[PDB]
RNA sequence: GAGUACGGUAGAGGGUGGUGGAAUUUCCUGUGUAGCGGUGAAAUGCGUAGAUAUAGGAAGGAACACCAGUGGCGAAGGCGACCACCUGGACUGAUACUGACACUGAGGUGCGAAAGCGUGGGGAGCAAACAGGAUUAGAUACCCUGGUAGUCCACGCCGUAAACGAUGUCGACUAGCCGUUGGGAUCGAUCUUAGUGGCGCAGCUAACGCGAUAAGUCGACCGCCUGGGGAGUACGGCCGCAAGGUUAAAACUCAAAUGAAUUGACGGGGGCCCGCACAAGCGGUGGAGCAUGUGGUUUAAUUCGAAGCAACGCGAAGA
């Protein structure tokens, strides 16, 4: 309930094949607001669509206007849909996007992945 | 059809109001080729409309028609395990046809004395958004906007 | 893969430029590859088939 | 022909140590609040005992993105991070040297994927067995959430694979064209040498197809086959700690089993096209009463025929 101001946030879009999670933080990685496709009330096949990601980003941005945050940098991560609709929702929330960076983690050899589904 | 060769016909002859839309409405209320009976029913309903109050009956007619044509329609499509329901905008010609079909069908089942009275009651009630047809339109609209995810 | 918004351009060229940069980097391809495990037999078979098709593609030009 | 000495090249060839960066997992801490994860749809599962997300830190193990390629190296199996050390072979050029010193090879000896086994370490991910949730008529399966042997290391055993080019090794001849890897000569082009690929004349083949990397024309040596099952099984021997390997029959039974290609048909294979086939609509049948045909039952007889669509108001346009 106590107030704290903060400018120049960073928005992380975490997009998978099933969901998307948008989290706005400060420079130090302290989360202020977050939202998700499932939290928006989609819950299923509708959860894996750019519309759900756009709504999630809208909610997260509206929550984040409380602290100020005139500026956001963007970190996209993941192969799923909602990858770009989240960003174009975030700007329409009113922020000033300085840059976009892709931070998808790629192993160089890494652990072996699961076996292939026989569908 | 596959060939896309259907050509639309031109038979539209409103006798004494000279209104293009009322002829199609009478075609919709017609049953089994009896043009005269439907003619009489529609004119009686419009007389009731003009004598309840000061509104021009024809103007009340297109005001109800505007207040009842849906804007978007839900189309079913099976995607391989579940049948989803996409929204799509309704063509301008389909709006009026859907409006008349709904209006007539819901006036069929009201329960007053004569069919003309049923139609008059439906026009009066739907002219401001209180009939069964208007709430069906609202049901279709909410069903369409609850599936906005697919849309495209 | 990263971009910036520089000298007051709309947020409709920066996003497309970012998409092009990510496609050039090869992010989605890498993720789709590590989605599941491909046994060495299947990898070698795929390389052989791709090489055959590449050679046929080159030859058919003349 | 086959070897030696001398410069010089290219290489995931082999062994022993050391060290890197990306990522996953667990653990500690800060912010933060109701979901996360998964699916065709779910549910199990994880979360308000504060999860997923996000930022900082630590521990450990395994695999080595891009380069990467009809590319390279090795007798084969096989071998991809970087560095040092030990070490095998191939290619290439000039001169000199030995003087047939060669090829093949039953026994025999050695190397030999993965799984498996013994003793001792290790434990991130994945995952036989196992448990739960779905799906289903059932589902000891596919699918989801977990998860132990094993996968990793050292030493020892095992000795098998569609261990395949389904093509034994060595040598000599027989039109060409187009790529590529290591390397020489001549004036980017030409020639030449050892590999690695795509077409193709003769010739060969049952055909498919092979075609200087022959399945063509020849020579030297070796291994193997003799209709399909029974059966690569039984018994005996030899190996193995075990699993099992290897060598290897018969009675009986059948008149076929088979290879390549051809015509059609079919496909929960592909591409184009069509039809009240769907879609968008209007009126109905299945419910009631009656008419009428049929099945079944009954009767002395209920006269014969029509039986998915393509029989049943049909032969019958008149019991
Ligand atoms: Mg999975
Ligand atoms: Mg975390
Ligand atoms: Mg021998
Ligand atoms: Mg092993
Ligand atoms: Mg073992
Ligand atoms: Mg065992
Ligand atoms: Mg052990
Ligand atoms: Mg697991
Ligand atoms: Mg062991
Ligand atoms: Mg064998
Ligand atoms: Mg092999
Ligand atoms: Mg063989
Ligand atoms: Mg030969
Ligand atoms: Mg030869
Ligand atoms: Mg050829
Ligand atoms: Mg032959
Ligand atoms: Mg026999
Ligand atoms: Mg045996
Ligand atoms: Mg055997
Ligand atoms: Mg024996
Ligand atoms: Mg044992
Ligand atoms: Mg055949
Ligand atoms: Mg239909
Ligand atoms: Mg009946
Ligand atoms: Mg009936
Ligand atoms: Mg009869
Ligand atoms: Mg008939």
């Amino acid at each position: 309930k106590v107030k704290k101001t903060v400018v120049d946030g960073i928005a992380h879009i975490h997009a998978s094949f099933n969901n998307t999670i948008v989290t706005i933080t400060d420079r130090q990685g302290n989360a202020l607001s977050w939202a998700t496709s499932g939290g928006s009330g989609f819950r299923g096949s509708r959860k894996s669509t750019p519309f759900a990601a756009q709504v999630a980003a809208e909610r997260a941005g509206q929550a984040a206007l409380e602290y100020g945050l005139k500026n956001l940098d963007v970190n996209v991560k993941g192969p799923g849909p909602g990858r770009e609709s989240a960003v174009r929702a975030l700007n329409a929330c009113g922020y000033k996007i300085a840059s976009i960076t892709d931070v998808t983690p790629i192993p160089h050899n890494g652990c072996r992945p699961p076996k292939k589904r026989r569908v | 059809p596959r060939r896309r060769v259907a050509a639309k016909r031109e038979v539209l002859a409103d006798p004494k109001y000279g209104s293009q839309i009322l002829a199609k409405f009478m075609n919709h209320v017609m049953e089994s080729g009896k043009k005269a009976v439907a003619e009489r029913i529609v004119y009686g309903a419009l007389d009731k409309v003009k004598e309840r109050g000061k509104a021009d009956p024809l103007e009340t007619f297109e005001k109800a028609l505007d207040a009842i044509a849906p804007l978007v329609e839900v189309k079913s499509r099976r995607v391989g395990g579940a049948t989803y329901q996409v929204p799509v905008e309704v063509r301008p010609s389909r709006r009026n046809a859907l409006a008349m079909r709904w209006l007539v069908d819901f006036a069929r089942k009201r329960g007053e004395k004569s069919m003309a009275l049923r139609l008059a009651g439906e026009l009066l009630d739907a002219a401001e958004g209180k009939g069964a047809a208007v709430k069906k339109r609202e049901d279709v609209h909410r069903m369409a906007e609850a599936n906005k995810a697919f849309s495209h | 893969p990263a971009v910036k918004v520089k000298e007051n351009e709309p947020f409709d060229v920066a996003l497309r430029r970012f998409k092009r940069s990510c496609e050039k980097a090869g992010v989605l391809a890498e993720v789709r590859s590590r989605e599941f495990y491909e046994k060495p037999t299947a990898e070698r078979k795929r390389k052989a088939a791709a090489a055959v098709k590449r050679h046929a593609k080159k030859v058919q030009r003349e």
